[PDB]
C-alpha cells in the first residue's frame, strides 16, 4: 500500500516495453523525480531513452518531461537537446506558464537552439501582461542561459520587477540570468534584492543571489547572508562553492557564514578529492583567501594549487583578441616603463611574462627590488555588457588572488584602453593605472 | 650590400641589423647599405649582396617552419 | 568492427561530396 | 571480471587521441 | 598520461578519459604532489603548433561521442548535432565558427595588396562557386576601373567592387548588412542586439545548413556503401572483412611499445568484453559497475 | 545544468497525462501530498518544498555506454534502418517455391524453367545477404575515418561553406 521499489519496478517494466508513447514517458519522469530516485541511474535512462524515442507530443506531455528532468537534476545533452523541435513545433500553441517551463527547462541544459529562444522572447516581449513574473524570471533564465544575449527581455524584466514586486526565488533566478548576461542594472537589481526580506523557503535561491551579486560586484545583502548562514545544509559543495565565491567577490565579512559553508564543503574534498572541477576549486581558492576563512590543511594546499591550474589553463585557451590585447598593454608597459625602440620593446615585453608562486605564469610581471606590479587586460569577455561597461566581479577576484602574492595588482580594461589614439597615449594610461594602484614604480 | 626591411627602421634595428649583417662577411669588411621595404616580408630582414642573398626575414621562417612540420608528420 | 587511425588535418573548408544514388533499389525491383 | 565501472565504458574506443599525442610526441621535441 | 599542457586543455572537456586523467592528476595533486611550472618559451609558431595538436586532442575523441542524426526528420537533430560540435570546440580551445574563420581569413591576408590576391590567397576556405562569383565581379570592375583593384577601402575602384560584391551576397541568400551590422557594431544596445538577433538567425540557418550537409554526405556515403556491400554473396563479404580485420589488427601488433598501439588492444579487448557481457545478460544490457 | 535551478513544486504537473500510471499532488503551500500509482504497487509519501530545489544538488549526468562508440553506433543504425529499407523490398518478394512441382516443369520452356531456378537462386543470394547484420559494424567502420578526418580541421570542427562563406562577405566588404 506503500512501496517504493516496486512501485520503481513498476516504472520499470512501464518504460522498457517498446511502443512507449510520449505521455506514459512525461508521467514516468514525474513520478521519478517525485520520489527522488537519483539513486538509480538506469531508469533516468530508460525515462530519457524513451524520450527521445517518442514522437507524438502536446503541450502537457513536454512540459511536465522538462519539468521532470529540470527538477530532478538529470542531465543528457542529446536528449534534451532534441526536445527543442517538439517545442519549437508546439510553441504557439503553449500556454505561457508552459512555455516558461520549456524555456528555462531548455536553457537550463544549455540548448544552443536560436530560434526557439527568438520565437520565445518574442512572444513574452508582444504580450508581457499574460506573464506572471516568476514566468518572466524563468524565461529570462533560458533565455540568458541559452547563449543569447537579450537584452530586450531583460529591459521588459526590470520593467516588470520594477513595477511588480516579487517572490524571492522568482528575484534570485532573475538575478541568476542578469549575473550570467552580465548586466548590473542596479535599478532592476534593486528592485530585486528589496524582495529578500520575506523568508527564504530555499538555499540554493539565496546561494545563487549571493554569487549572482558576487558576479556583479553590488554589495552583499545581509538579508542574504544570514540566510544562507542558518541554511548551509541544502547546499551540495559545488552549490556551497558558489556561494562563498560571491559572498566573497561582493565584499561580504560575516565569518559564521564561511564556517557554515566551508564545513559543507572542506570534508567534501576530504572524502573524494576530485569530485569537484577546478573551476569550482578555483572559485573556493578565491573565496577561501578573500575572506581569510579557514579550511584544512590538505584543502588549503589543493585549491592553491587549483587556482594556478585553473588560470593557466584559462591562459592557455585564450579567446586571442584577449591575447592581442595582452600584447599591446605589454607593449605599452614597455613604452611607458621607458624604451624607445623595438628591439627594447620586444625585449620588455620577453621579459615581463615572470612565472607565478602557484606555479602558473603572469604575462606582465614588473618587479623591483620586492615590490612586484602585475598588469591585468581584461578584454570584453569581462566587461558588463552596457555601455558603462564596468568591469566584472571575477577580475577583482583574480586581482585580489594575486595580491596575496605579493602584486598590486593594475586592471586595464579594453573599453578604455582600445579608445585612446596611439601607442604613447596607451603608455601613459597603463602608467597611470600603474602609479594608482603602487606609486612606488 | 642592401637590406630589405618589412617596415623603416629603428637606430637600434640599424645598429644590430649591421651587427647581424657582419656574420656574412668574413673579414674586417665594411657594409653600405640602399635600405629598402617589402611588406610581404613579416619583420626580419633580407639581405641582397648582389651575388648572394640571406633571408633572415619571418616569412620565410613561417614557410620553412611549415614545410618542416609538414614534411615530419608524414614520417611517423 | 575496428577502423585504420589516422592522424591529419583538413586544411580545406570543402562542401562535404554527397555521393550519387546507387540503382541497387531500382535493379532489386528489377 | 564483469561489471566493470561507469567512465571505464564511457570512453569512446577507435577515435585516434594517441596517434594525435605520438604525432606531437615526435613532432614538437623534434621541431623544438 | 599527463605531460601538464595536456592536462590544461582537459579541465573543461567532459570526455571520460580526458576526464580521468585529470581526475588521477587532481588527486595526486592532492597527496602533496607540487604543480610542474608552466613553460613560458616555445615561442609563437611552437605555441600555434602545440595548441593545433592539443586542441586535436581533445577534438577528435570528443567528435566519437557526438551521435550523427542520420535519417533523422527535423530541425532538432541537426541543431544538436551542431550546438554538440559547438560545445565540443568550445571545451577543445576554439572560439565561434565565425570568429575563427575570420582569423583564417585575417593572417592569410595580412600580406596582400590586390584584391584577386586575397582570392587567391583565401581560396581553400571558401566555396568556389563563391569565389568564382567574386572573381567574375573583380574582372568586371577591373575592366573599367583599368588597375588592379588594390586591397584599401577606400578607393574607387574597391568601393565599386564591393558594392557589388554586396550584390552577389546578397543573391547568394547572405544578408551582407546584418552580418556587418553585428560585425562592425552599434552604440545604441536596443540597436545593436536587434540586429545580432538577426545575425542570429542567419547564423543557426548558416551552421544547420552545413550540419546537415555533412549528414547528407555521410547519408549518401552509408547508403553507396551498403548498396555496393549488398549486391555481394555471403562468402566474399565474410572473407573480405575477416581480411581487414585481421590485417589491422596485424598492423597494431606489429608496432609494439607504442602507446597507440596498446590503447588499440585494450580497445579490442574491451569490445569483447562487451560482446561478452551482453552475451550473459541480453534483455538488460552490458553489466555496468553499480 | 546549471549549478542553481529553480524548480519544484511551483507550476508543476497536477495530475498524469496517460492511464498507465496515475500520479496526483495535493500541495498546499508549504509541502505536497503526492500518492504514486502504477498498476500492483502504489506509493505515497509527503515531498518537502526543500527536498525539490534539494534533488538538482548533484546531478544525474547520463551518458552512453555503446559498443565501440556513439559516433559508430549512429552509422551503424543508420545501416540497420537502411537495411530494413532493403528487407521489406525483399519482403514483397513473390513466392516462386509454390510452382516448383512437376506439372509447372513439364509445362514450361526448357529456357525459362532454367532462369526460373536461375531467379530463385538470385534471391536467396539477395536475402542471405541482406539478413548478414553482423556485417554492418565493419560497414559502419569504413564511413567513420574519412568523417573524422574532415571534423579534425584547422579552423573549427563545426565550421561549414555557409559560415565560411558568411564570414569572408563580412571580411571582405569590412574596410580591407
Amino acid at each position: 500500500e506503500n512501496d517504493v521499489p516496486a512501485i520503481l519496478k513498476e516504472i520499470d517494466s512501464l518504460v522498457s516495453r517498446e511502443a512507449v508513447s510520449a505521455k506514459e514517458v512525461s508521467d514516468a519522469a514525474v513520478a521519478l523525480t517525485y520520489l527522488q530516485v537519483k539513486a538509480n541511474r538506469r531508469l533516468w535512462g530508460k525515462v530519457l531513452e524513451k524520450a527521445g524515442a517518442a514522437q507524438d507530443y502536446d503541450a502537457a506531455s513536454l512540459t511536465n518531461l522538462l519539468w521532470a528532468i529540470n527538477t530532478g537534476g538529470v542531465e543528457h545533452f542529446k536528449t534534451v537537446a532534441e526536445l527543442a523541435g517538439p517545442a519549437v513545433s508546439l510553441l504557439p500553441s503553449l500556454s505561457p506558464v508552459q512555455l516558461s517551463i520549456v524555456v528555462e527547462a531548455l536553457g537550463g541544459a544549455g540548448v544552443k537552439n536560436y530560434e526557439l529562444y527568438n520565437k520565445a522572447s518574442a512572444v513574452v516581449v508582444s504580450k508581457i501582461g499574460e506573464f506572471k513574473p516568476a514566468e518572466i524570471a524563468r524565461v529570462l533564465y533560458g533565455v540568458a542561459f541559452g547563449g543569447v544575449n537579450d537584452v530586450a527581455l531583460a529591459k521588459a524584466a526590470g520593467k516588470v520587477f520594477a513595477s511588480t514586486e516579487v517572490d524571492s526565488r522568482t528575484a534570485a533566478q532573475a538575478l541568476y540570468a542578469l549575473a550570467k548576461l552580465g548586466r548590473a542594472d542596479k535599478a532592476t537589481v534593486d528592485a530585486l534584492l528589496k524582495s529578500f526580506k520575506k523568508g527564504t523557503e530555499s538555499a540554493s535561491d539565496a546561494a545563487a543571489a549571493s554569487f549572482a551579486l558576487g558576479s556583479l560586484s553590488f554589495k552583499a545583502e545581509k538579508a542574504i547572508v544570514d540566510a544562507l548562514k542558518a541554511s548551509a545544509g541544502d547546499l551540495a559543495p559545488a552549490q556551497a562553492v558558489e556561494a562563498a565565491y560571491g559572498l566573497a567577490l561582493s565584499g561580504a565579512t560575516d565569518a559564521e557564514a564561511f564556517k557554515a559553508l566551508f564545513g559543507v564543503v572542506a570534508p567534501a574534498i576530504e572524502k573524494a578529492p576530485d569530485a569537484l572541477e577546478v573551476s569550482s576549486l578555483a572559485q573556493l581558492h578565491v573565496a577561501s583567501t578573500i575572506s581569510g576563512a579557514k579550511l584544512p590543511a590538505a584543502v588549503g594546499s589543493f585549491v592553491a594549487k587549483a587556482f594556478g591550474l585553473a588560470a593557466d589553463a584559462a591562459r592557455l585557451k585564450r579567446s586571442s583578441a584577449e591575447s592581442a590585447l595582452v600584447a599591446d598593454v605589454a607593449a605599452a608597459t614597455a613604452v611607458a616603463f621607458g624604451a624607445q625602440y623595438r628591439p627594447e620593446v620586444a625585449s620588455a615585453v620577453a621579459s615581463y611574462v615572470k612565472t607565478a608562486p602557484d606555479g602558473s605564469v603572469l604575462d606582465i610581471a614588473i618587479t623591483k627590488g620586492d615590490a612586484k606590479v602585475l598588469v591585468q587586460a581584461v578584454p570584453s569577455s569581462l566587461l558588463t555588457s552596457t555601455t558603462p561597461a564596468k568591469p566584472l566581479g571575477h577580475v577583482a577576484a583574480y586581482s585580489k588572488v594575486r595580491e596575496a602574492q605579493g602584486y598590486a595588482v593594475a586592471v586595464v580594461p579594453a573599453n578604455e584602453f582600445e579608445a585612446l589614439p596611439d601607442q604613447k597615449a596607451k603608455a601613459q594610461y597603463v602608467l597611470a593605472a600603474i602609479k594608482k594602484v603602487a606609486p612606488s614604480f | 650590400c642592401t637590406v630589405i626591411t618589412a617596415e623603416p627602421l629603428d637606430k637600434l634595428e640599424r645598429v644590430e641589423l649591421t651587427k647581424k649583417a657582419e656574420k656574412f662577411v668574413d673579414a674586417g669588411f665594411k657594409l653600405v647599405m640602399q635600405e629598402k621595404i617589402d611588406k610581404k616580408l613579416l619583420g626580419g630582414f633580407v639581405i641582397e649582396f648582389s651575388d648572394r642573398r640571406v633571408d633572415m626575414s619571418t616569412a620565410k621562417k613561417v614557410e620553412e617552419f611549415n614545410n618542416f612540420v609538414n614534411k615530419l608528420v608524414l614520417s611517423i | 568492427y575496428l577502423a585504420p587511425l589516422r592522424s591529419d588535418f583538413t586544411e580545406e573548408i570543402t562542401a562535404p561530396k554527397v555521393a550519387s544514388a546507387s540503382n541497387l533499389v531500382n535493379e532489386w525491383n528489377n | 571480471a564483469d561489471a566493470k565501472a561507469l567512465d571505464e565504458l564511457r570512453k569512446p574506443k577507435f577515435s585516434s587521441k594517441y596517434l594525435i599525442q605520438h604525432v606531437s610526441q615526435k613532432l614538437i621535441p623534434a621541431v623544438k | 598520461a599527463v605531460s601538464k599542457k595536456e592536462v590544461l586543455y582537459f579541465l573543461s572537456s567532459k570526455d571520460a578519459e580526458s576526464s580521468t586523467a585529470v581526475k588521477s592528476y587532481l588527486k595526486s595533486l592532492y597527496a602533496g604532489a607540487q604543480v610542474e611550472a608552466t613553460e613560458t618559451d616555445a615561442s609563437e609558431l611552437i605555441a600555434q603548433l602545440e595548441k593545433k595538436y592539443l586542441s586535436a586532442q581533445v577534438v577528435e575523441p570528443g567528435v566519437h561521442n557526438i551521435a550523427l542524426p542520420l535519417g533523422e526528420s527535423g530541425s532538432a537533430p541537426v541543431k544538436r548535432y551542431a550546438a554538440e560540435l559547438f560545445n565540443l570546440g568550445a571545451q577543445a580551445g576554439f572560439e565561434c565558427p565565425f570568429i575563427e574563420v575570420s582569423k583564417k581569413f585575417g593572417q592569410e591576408t595580412a600580406t596582400s595588396e590586390t584584391v584577386k590576391d586575397v582570392l587567391n590567397k583565401t581560396k581553400s576556405y571558401v566555396s568556389a562557386d563563391y569565389n568564382a562569383a567574386l572573381n567574375e565581379v573583380l574582372s568586371s570592375v577591373e575592366a573599367e576601373i583599368n588597375g588592379p583593384v588594390l586591397f584599401d577601402g577606400k578607393t574607387e575602384g574597391f568601393k565599386k567592387f564591393a558594392a557589388k560584391a554586396k550584390a552577389v551576397a546578397v543573391s547568394r541568400g547572405l544578408p551582407a548588412d546584418t552580418i556587418l551590422a553585428y560585425c562592425a557594431g552599434s552604440a545604441n544596445e536596443d540597436a545593436a542586439d536587434k540586429v545580432s538577433k538577426e545575425f542570429f538567425t542567419w547564423f543557426e540557418s548558416a551552421y544547420t545548413a552545413d550540419a546537415a550537409a555533412e549528414v547528407k554526405a555521410i547519408e549518401a556515403e552509408a547508403a553507396s556503401i551498403l548498396d555496393r556491400h549488398l549486391a555481394k554473396p555471403v562468402a566474399q563479404i565474410r572473407k573480405e572483412q575477416a581480411s581487414a580485420y585481421a590485417s589491422l589488427l596485424k598492423r597494431a601488433e606489429t608496432a609494439k611499445g607504442a602507446k597507440w598501439a596498446e590503447k588499440y588492444l585494450e580497445d579490442v579487448k574491451a569490445v569483447q568484453w562487451f560482446d561478452a557481457s551482453v552475451a550473459e545478460a541480453p534483455a538488460s544490457g552490458p553489466k555496468v559497475a553499480a | 545544468l546549471t549549478t542553481f535551478t529553480f524548480s519544484g513544486l511551483q507550476d508543476a504537473p497536477v495530475a498524469a497525462l496517460s492511464g498507465s500510471i496515475k500520479l496526483n499532488v495535493a500541495a498546499k503551500a508549504g509541502k505536497a501530498e503526492v500518492t504514486v500509482a502504477a498498476g500492483a504497487a502504489k506509493a505515497a509519501t509527503q515531498v518537502s518544498a526543500a527536498a525539490l530545489r534539494k534533488l538538482s544538488g548533484s546531478k544525474i549526468s547520463l551518458a552512453e555506454v555503446a559498443r565501440i562508440s556513439v559516433l559508430h553506433s549512429s552509422i551503424q543504425n543508420y545501416l540497420l534502418s537502411l537495411s530494413n529499407e532493403r528487407y521489406q523490398l525483399l519482403s514483397q518478394w513473390p513466392d516462386f517455391t509454390t510452382m516448383y512441382g512437376k506439372d509447372f516443369y513439364y509445362r514450361a520452356h526448357p529456357e525459362d524453367l532454367k532462369k526460373f531456378y536461375d531467379a530463385a537462386d538470385e534471391y536467396y543470394k539477395l536475402y542471405e545477404t541482406v539478413t548478414e547484420f553482423d556485417s554492418l559494424s565493419a560497414l559502419a567502420s569504413q564511413v567513420v575515418p574519412n568523417y573524422a578526418a574532415r571534423r579534425r580541421s584547422t579552423v573549427h570542427p563545426a565550421i561549414g561553406s555557409t559560415v565560411a562563406d558568411g564570414a569572408f562577405t563580412n571580411f571582405l566588404l569590412s574596410k580591407q
